[PDB]
């Protein structure tokens, strides 16, 4: 679920160092310190209690298959440096048009950098 | 005169104890038969620390081996040095644990400790003045950490005024050999807080990283990992068996580190580990040996000392050399890192020297260090123990074995207070 | 450990790869069985400990009749059996067939195999994709290939080698329809895309190599020599190295400008190679000559806006600088005003190798030029003309609409590169 | 002597293959001992 | 090679038949080594 | 006894460092295996400046090798003198910069600076009295200029009261290797002016002029180009290693040589460079050395000092050498050249003499020159930078790594302020 840094051998256990060239799951750099025991929030079988807040996402996952991705996939390298104020607006609108691809488990996450 | 009774526990303890008894047999000159074939008289000066006397000049180790399954004891006996151990010292069981800490501590473990205490007491009463005990086990299992803390509890009542050292294999952040390893670790650390004199934390990340970054071995076997631990745990107690300029008993290394009874978790390290093909380039002098001690890459625990403050440091040396060349280096590391050494006490490095080096080597040292970076290991276990205990995951393997849920709330509340108490001394 | 994954999509990509991997085996000393009779082969071959070498390339196509020659030919043992991906029915010179219907059942298996080669690699420089614009698989399935590869890999280099449609001669009727709609996908999902066309290589082989009738066998050898000249800096020791990332940065100044031209010099027969000396100055003016272009367009109408030179063999850096100082003083060669230092050079030691049955000669030194010009704007005014001239009466559009795409994409793809045509003159006008 | 003009040697070489003595294994940068020179010599 | 850390090699580079003898077991509900005459790993004798 | 730690960065920095360590080892009689094979005793009096001891009388260089592409790494290791470097000093990543200063300074070089700063600290704290650092890099690339300036800015913060020399290969006037070279060079000179004590400008076109006209060679390979600059580097620090009659180390020169902290851009030159045919017609004498030294042909940068004024001049002589002719000749050139020298500083020339000449050579000299004529190097690349920057070209490869567009405007505004203060000190 959550990766934890070794804090001195973290360079030896990164993604590209372990030969994985796709984008990465995040790593927890800092650790919060608790205090006292923890309250119990679930049933014996694993059901959540009626009083605890519940997320509204899909309980199975957010993987998006071949036949479910958008037909016009936005690119992963987006720089609005030398473009006009209408062309860059069209590209960022094309980026914004499909929220399903951005928050998916695969999740092409563009990095919009610069100004037109 | 002063004898050390060795204890093993679990699969990890048996394979780390068979390697340790092989190394110090070669250090003292003992053949696999059990006789003596050595070179110098001074190896017979203090040989009763780890060996007994038998008829016909045979030396048997003073160790006990416990497990729930004889599968590891079959491999130990069939190994290279398995014929030296006493056949009565093996105490095995009929049913396994399953990395279930509840099984090893409550259900099956109650019927085996009364047989183990019958054997360790026979090895302890023979000594005229026993020095202390040792325990090598792992916290990721149901035998070494489940049943092994019953031996922690029961021996302490019988022998209160003795020093007890544990070489505990703490769970790893990224290996994760067991799904329920934060459940076993949290309950085992809660026992080790108030019922243990000294604790040495060993992590498998640091054992893999040392053997690749420094020793440059392509294929490290667990036998090689045990060799690094065995060289460390034999260099800690080297002053009891060889005479030097400034000796250090295990009690000496306990007085000058822990300032409070709740702070005894250490970070080991071994200095002269040099690369396989780079001994032509290295120069073997104690300033080069000192900077390899204090390097954060040489630590045997996955916790960076730079995130915290050095509380106290021990440095036991080995080899014939000069004294001001050692004391100057201890002064130099303190007066350059004023931000990593704690301010409310000076002089926080204890040094000692032994004369006889290890075989085939000139100089050696062993680093032991009390740091505030141990709170990082505990708070990483706490967040994994909390995240799995919120959703009642795997509780039917514990509640069905006869323990209340309040004990789970006790162990984290003891350990959260221990984390908070480490923080206020930083 | 500087490894590149080759993608050969289409009939053109497979037939290019047959000559390209034949060249690589002789270059490193590999028999067709895959074994030996140095580790420079490690960028293309993976060492199986039994002594076998396996290329890190995939051969993907939609018809079985082009790859079944590979499975039975003389290199039937070198290639991995599972690296030759074969469909059932071809796209049949269609974009919508190769994009929405037939390209989607194989994109699972291609990205499965590419993931396995990426796991094998310890340092990845980029992907080399070989396709042709006028085909069906090269038009359709490659558009999905670049779009999916951007999702799986974020910023990895995507070098592309394309068979551009020739101006006057071509082998298809709906070829302009296929070639408009591939630009729109490849503007944003491709890093660099070299172009060659079959007509210009026909003129080079006719005039220089004293051979009247070439086939696709001895045009693929010329293309293989260009790919070998690019990668030779990664493979062999050189006095000045060039990586795949370098001329990606050095040839693309703007996000819509990623269309450089590839030319090779010298390329001569063995009878004339006896009779001509080949100096560094004599080979650096041949690539600048408009008659030796491997794309049918005259760069005298345009202006050079970036350049890249790759030298092989016995070459001296001093004579390189004297040659470049000479070509900068010609008034026929024109550069843009915002690029005063418009050159990039690379030097490798090993001379080019010769293959049996080849048409080229054994030459000690050679050059490979990657030049980015402004003279492509006439090559897209013509190609927009013939797309328009058959789109006015809405011909062949029932074939595209009926496979899964609506009519609006044709207006989108024409409008996008019409704005790009106004973009090329906007860059081309000096301050 | 060791002068710019004087220092030259004949290059009797044909193969200029480059060895890979620095690489990565698992997550570590390994420094292999050079068992061969340039061009398999 | 005087048993230094790192100066050791495996003994199982090409060995097969990695069996193990059941040296330890129960006989008449007491803990004993059931048989002294059991082979080491693959059938080899145990050092005399 | 005052050690200098060598730093190499980039492909060009490693190809210039390999020849530099070949000429020093030949000077001190160090064979490629590592031992010492010489005939004199003065070679081992001061050898710790560049070399560290090892076991068995082996000597290892005090150098680090940094490159994002390990391609040049393998060529250095497989060379004639590739087994002398320490195997742990090689620092390398997985992906290159690709002629991009943004990637080399912010994105690709950010996760390698921490790994190389460990090795820099290891070599620097092992010195009893560290003289300073020395860096070989080129502004032509992305890792020589990108993280080379990153390593400079971290070293200056860690060791402020030290000396640091940079031998930077600034871009060529006529033919440049990189299209994006004005972007890489303007953004690196701005990082150099506030963070460097002495900087030397080496031009490849000037090196081409030496090997074509002065030396009369036909095949000037990069090994012959790198031999000329390696002779300059050894000749600058010859008073540290070899005793002399008037000694002058790096701090001794820079005090006499830098009048204001923004005036640290020098131009080197080697005196005894003769052709093969011209050798039979020339006698080596002190006026011959000082005549070829001040010649504008011989100087190793693409700036003509006839167009400017000599601000300060340094000369370091070698060999068993007289003193009256040394003082007489560098006085006569000052009196004859009344206009090429500034008038508000009297006696601009600083003199140093060493006793031990290079092998096979009777006499030698080295020239360090500060002139107003070096500002035409800055003006040439500033106008090319502004020519590319107005049209907003080639910099979507720069602002796509997070860098803002205001960095280029402040880099040029610093650089136009730098050329404007050279003018009013002319
Ligand atoms: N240079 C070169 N071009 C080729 C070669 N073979 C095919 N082509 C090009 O490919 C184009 C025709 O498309 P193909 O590649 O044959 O077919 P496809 O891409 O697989 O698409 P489909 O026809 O639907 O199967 C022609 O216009 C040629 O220019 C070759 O061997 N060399
Ligand atoms: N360092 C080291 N760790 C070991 C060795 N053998 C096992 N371990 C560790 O012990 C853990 C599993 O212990 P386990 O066999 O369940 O212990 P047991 O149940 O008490 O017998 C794993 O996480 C291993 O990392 C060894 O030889 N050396
Ligand atoms: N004098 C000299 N210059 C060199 C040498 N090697 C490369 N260069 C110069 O370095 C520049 C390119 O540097 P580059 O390799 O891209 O630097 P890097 O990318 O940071 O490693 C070119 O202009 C070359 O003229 C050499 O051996 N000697
Ligand atoms: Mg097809």
């Amino acid at each position: 679920a959550t990766n934890y840094s070794a804090n001195q051998y973290e360079k030896a256990f990164s993604s590209k160092y372990l030969q994985n060239w796709s984008p990465t799951k995040p790593t927890k750099e800092s650790i919060s310190s608790h205090e006292g025991y923890t309250q119990i929030i679930a049933n014996d079988r694993g059901h959540l209690l009626p009083s605890v807040p519940r997320s509204k996402a899909n309980p199975w996952g957010s993987f998006m298959g071949t036949w479910q991705m958008p037909l016009k996939i936005p690119p992963a390298r987006v720089t609005l440096t030398s473009r006009t104020t209408a062309g860059a607006a069209s590209l960022t609108k094309w980026i914004q048009k499909n929220p399903d691809l951005l928050k998916a488990s695969n999740g092409l996450c563009p990095e919009i950098l610069g100004k037109p | 005169m002063r004898e050390i009774v060795h204890l093993q526990a679990g699969q990890c303890g048996n394979q780390i104890g068979a390697k340790f008894w092989e190394v110090i047999s070669d250090e003292h000159g003992i053949d696999p038969t059990g006789t003596y074939h050595g070179d110098s008289d001074l190896q017979l000066e203090r040989i009763n620390v780890y060996y007994n006397e038998a008829t016909g000049g045979k030396y048997v180790p003073r160790a006990v081996l416990v497990d729930l399954e004889p599968g590891t004891m079959d491999s130990v006996r069939s190994g290279p040095f398995g014929q030296i151990f006493r056949p009565d010292n093996f105490v095995f069981g009929q049913s396994g644990a399953g990395n279930n800490w509840a099984k090893g501590h409550y259900t099956e473990g109650a019927e085996l400790v009364d047989s183990v205490l019958d054997v360790v007491r026979k090895e302890a009463e023979s000594c005229d003045c026993l020095q202390g005990f040792q325990l090598t086990h792992s916290l990721g299992g149901g035998t070494g950490s489940g049943m092994g803390t019953l031996l922690i509890s029961k021996i302490r009542e019988e022998y209160p005024d003795r020093i007890m050292n544990t070489f505990s294999v703490v769970p790893s952040p990224k290996v994760s050999d067991t799904v329920v390893e934060p459940y076993n670790a949290t309950l085992s650390v809660h026992q080790l807080v108030e019922n243990t004199d000294e604790t040495y934390c060993i992590d498998n990340e640091a054992l893999y990283d040392i053997c690749f970054r420094t020793l440059k071995l392509t294929t490290p076997t667990y036998g090689d990992l045990n060799h690094l631990v065995s060289a460390t745990m034999s260099g800690v107690t080297t002053c009891l068996r060889f005479p030097g300029q400034l000796n250090a008993d295990l009690r000496k290394l306990a007085v000058n580190m822990v300032p409070f009874p709740r702070l005894h978790f250490f970070m080991p390290g071994f200095a002269p580990l040099t690369s396989r093909g780079s001994q032509q380039y290295r120069a073997l002098t104690v300033p080069e040996l000192t900077q390899q001690m204090f390097d954060a890459k040489n630590m045997m625990a996955a916790c960076d000392p730079r995130h915290g403050r050095y509380l106290t440091v021990a440095a036991v040396f080995r080899g014939r050399m000069s004294m001001k060349e050692v004391d100057e280096q201890m002064l130099n590391v303190q007066n350059k890192n004023s931000s990593y050494f704690v301010e409310w006490i000076p002089n926080n490095v204890k040094t000692a020297v032994c004369d006889i080096p290890p075989r085939g080597l000139k100089m050696s040292a062993t680093f032991i260090g009390n740091s505030t970076a141990i709170q990082e290991l505990f708070k990483r276990i706490s967040e994994q123990f909390t995240a799995m205990f919120r959703r009642k995951a795997f509780l039917h393997w514990y509640t069905g074995e006869g323990m209340d849920e309040m004990e789970f709330t006790e162990a984290e509340s003891n350990m959260n207070d221990l984390v908070s108490e480490y923080q206020q001394y930083q | 450990m500087r490894e590149c994954i080759s993608i050969h999509v289409g009939q053109a990509g497979v037939q290019i790869g047959n000559a390209c991997w034949e060249l690589y085996c002789l270059e490193h000393g590999i028999q067709p069985d895959g074994q030996m009779p140095d580790d420079s082969f490690n960028t293309f071959f993976s060492e199986t400990g039994a002594g076998k070498h396996v290329p890190r390339a995939v051969f993907v196509d939609l018809e079985p009749t082009v790859i079944d020659e590979v499975r039975t030919g003389t290199y039937r043992q070198l290639f991995h059996p599972e690296q030759l991906i074969t469909g059932k029915e071809d796209a049949a010179n269609n974009y919508a067939r190769g994009h929405y219907t037939i390209g989607k059942e194989i994109i699972d298996l291609v990205l499965d195999r590419i993931r396995k080669l990426a796991d094998q690699c310890t340092g990845l420089q980029g992907f080399l994709v070989f396709h042709s614009f006028g085909g069906g698989t090269g038009s359709g399935f490659t558009s999905l290939l670049m779009e999916r590869l951007s999702v799986d890999y974020g910023k990895k280099s995507k070098l592309e080698f394309s068979i551009y449609p020739a101006p006057q001669v071509s082998t298809a009727v709906v070829e302009p329809y296929n070639s408009i709609l591939t630009t729109h996908t490849t503007l944003e999902h491709s890093d660099c895309a070299f172009m060659v066309d079959n007509e210009a290589i026909y003129d080079i082989c006719r005039r220089n190599l004293d051979i009247e009738r070439p086939t696709y066998t001895n045009l693929n050898r010329l293309i293989g020599q260009i790919v070998s000249s690019i990668t030779a800096s990664l493979r062999f020791d050189g006095a000045l190295n060039v990586d795949l990332t370098e001329f990606q940065t050095n040839l693309v100044p703007y996000p819509r400008i990623h269309f450089p031209l590839a030319t090779y010099a010298p390329v001569i027969s063995a009878e004339k190679a006896y009779h001509e000396q080949l100096s560094v100055a004599e080979i650096t003016n041949a690539c600048f000559e408009p008659a030796n272009q491997m794309v049918k367009c005259d760069p005298r109408h345009g202006k050079y806006m970036a350049c890249c030179l790759l030298y092989r063999g016995d070459v001296v850096p001093k004579d390189v600088n004297a040659a470049i100082a000479t070509i900068k003083t010609k008034r026929t060669i024109q550069f843009v005003d915002w690029c005063p230092t418009g050159f990039k050079v690379g030097i490798n030691y090993q001379p080019p190798t010769v293959v049996p049955g080849g048409d080229l000669a054994k030459v000690q030194r050679a050059v490979c030029m990657l030049s980015n010009t402004t003279a492509i704007a006439e090559a897209w005014a013509r190609l927009d003309h013939k797309f328009d001239l058959m789109y006015a009466k809405r011909a062949f559009v029932h074939w595209y609409v009926g496979e899964g795409m609506e009519e609006g994409e044709f207006s989108e793809a024409r409008e996008d590169m019409a704005a790009l045509e106004k973009d090329y003159e906007e860059v081309g006008v000096d301050s | 002597p060791f002068l710019p003009g004087t220092s030259f040697k004949d290059s009797t070489k044909t193969a200029f293959h480059r060895s890979q003595t620095l690489s990565y294994r698992n997550g570590y940068a390994i420094v292999r001992r050079p068992t061969v020179g340039i061009g398999g010599d | 090679l005087p048993l230094l850390p790192g100066n050791s090699f495996n003994r199982n580079v090409g060995k097969e038949k990695f069996h193990k003898s059941q040296h330890w077991g129960f006989c008449n509900n007491v803990m004993m080594l059931v048989s002294d005459e059991k082979p080491g790993i693959g059938g080899e004798p145990l050092l005399g």
